[PDB]
RNA sequence: AAGGUAAGUAU
């Protein structure tokens, strides 16, 4: 609280599950899109 | 006598077995009496392919070598090298091993 | 799968072979019914035309002409393979048989991709070319 | 002793049928959304 | 658009992003308003 | 050429120089001496 | 159990 500059609540944070679908997803079509191509390309996507 | 026919089997299934491994005239792949399978020699990576066999064959290798674990017990009990109840322990420890 | 040509006995497939001097002869070993062979007999018909210049495509029913079956080892339900100059063509797909393409392939760009290795390959002598894409994973995902 | 029993009247079919279909004189050795098209 | 939109107040502060809270500190800052209400988390009466 | 009849007395192995394979012996009639 | 066959000329 800015007034009385005192512990007030507590804010619980979690990732959505929407969030975590996103990036599965993205993992997936980095992994799947991935025949023909070189080592650096899919760990550089995957850090990225 | 059920020692006797326990021979006869594990003979016949080694003489099936054998026909089946000399299949396409390979000679290079050797089944024992305690019906394991192993190149006579160092075999060459090409026929090491040409020397493959299914799950199937592996499993019915395995199943006779059970048969044969337990005739030779039987006939070890009834030659005299061990007991009866040594023949019953023996075959306790095959079932559960 | 009813629109490439067909060789309806060993003699066909043999002279099929024999008189391509220039081009990969692609011969499908199976059964137009068979639903793994319609679906690599519809792809084949897709390239069909695009392959004409350095490739033709012939289709054997197999329980027609047995002729192949002991030696060339056709008893998986589709087969796929390359002669050239009156030469079978191994191809390291990275299956475990080099011999053979014994499954159906979707995408109509891979086969065309692995003809095109094939016709460089053989034109270069070799009798084993190694595929652009490695087969052994589905890639699926 | 009984159990290895239970298995093997299971397993004798599938090793009966691969065998009668190897030693034999003649030998026998994605589909469903590219069907219906 | 945007500079001019910038320049004059078009849209009012509770129009997001506004390219001085990234998307997590505008949730802490969402936080931070509702725990700073004149008493907030207070039931006594019924309010909800 | 298509759609000619096989000459009598053909091997359709023969005649071409063609060569079998075997990825393993699980495939296949039993060679026969 | 495999996905680990260099290919090529010569008898």
């Amino acid at each position: 609280n800015e007034v009385t500059k005192e512990r007030t609540a507590q804010c619980f944070l979690r990732v959505d599950d929407e969030s975590m679908q996103r990036f599965h997803n993205r993992v997936r079509q980095i992994l799947m899109a991935s025949g023909s191509t070189t080592f650096t390309k899919i760990v550089n996507k995957w850090n990225t | 006598d059920w020692v006797e026919v326990g021979l006869q089997v594990c003979r016949q299934g080694y003489n099936m077995l054998n026909l089946l491994i000399h299949r396409k005239n390979l000679n290079y792949l050797h089944l024992d009496y305690n019906f394991n399978l192993k190149p006579v020699k160092t075999l060459t990576t090409k026929e090491r392919k040409k020397s493959r066999f299914g799950n199937a064959f592996h499993l019915c290798r395995e199943v006779l070598r059970l048969t044969k674990l337990v005739v030779d017990s039987h006939v070890q009990y009834r030659l005299g090298n061990v007991d009866a109840f040594q023949l019953a322990d023996g075959l306790q420890y095959i079932f559960a091993h | 799968s009813y629109m490439l040509p067909h060789l309806h006995n060993g003699w066909q497939v043999d002279q099929a072979i024999l008189s391509e001097e220039d081009r990969v002869v692609v011969i499908r070993f199976g059964h137009d019914w068979d639903p793994t062979c319609m679906k690599m007999d519809e792809v084949l018909y897709s390239i069909a035309e695009k392959v004409k210049n350095f490739a033709v495509i012939y289709l054997v029913d197999i329980t027609e002409v047995p002729d192949f079956n002991k030696m060339y080892e056709l008893y998986d339900p589709c087969t796929v393979m390359f002669f050239f100059r009156n030469k079978h063509i191994m191809i390291d797909l990275g299956t475990g048989n080099n011999n053979k393409i014994n499954w159906a392939m979707e995408d109509k760009q891979e086969m065309v991709d692995i003809i095109e290795t094939v016709y460089r390959g053989a034109r270069k002598g070799r009798g084993l070319v190694v595929s652009p894409k490695d087969y052994s994973t589905k890639y699926r995902y | 002793w009984r159990v290895w029993l239970f298995f093997m009247r299971g397993i004798t079919p599938l090793l009966e049928r691969w065998l009668g279909n190897l030693l034999a004189r003649q030998f026998e050795g994605q589909r469903v959304e590219s069907h219906f098209d | 658009l945007w500079y001019e939109a910038d320049k004059r107040r078009l849209f009012p502060p509770w129009i997001k992003p506004a390219d001085t809270e990234p998307p997590p500190l505008l949730v802490y800052k969402w936080c931070q308003g509702i725990n700073n209400l004149q008493d907030v988390w207070e039931t006594s009466e019924g309010e909800c | 050429f298509l759609g000619m009849p096989a000459p009598l007395g053909y091997v359709p192995g023969l005649g071409r120089g063609a060569t079998g394979f075997t990825t393993r012996s699980d495939i296949g009639p039993a060679r026969d001496a």
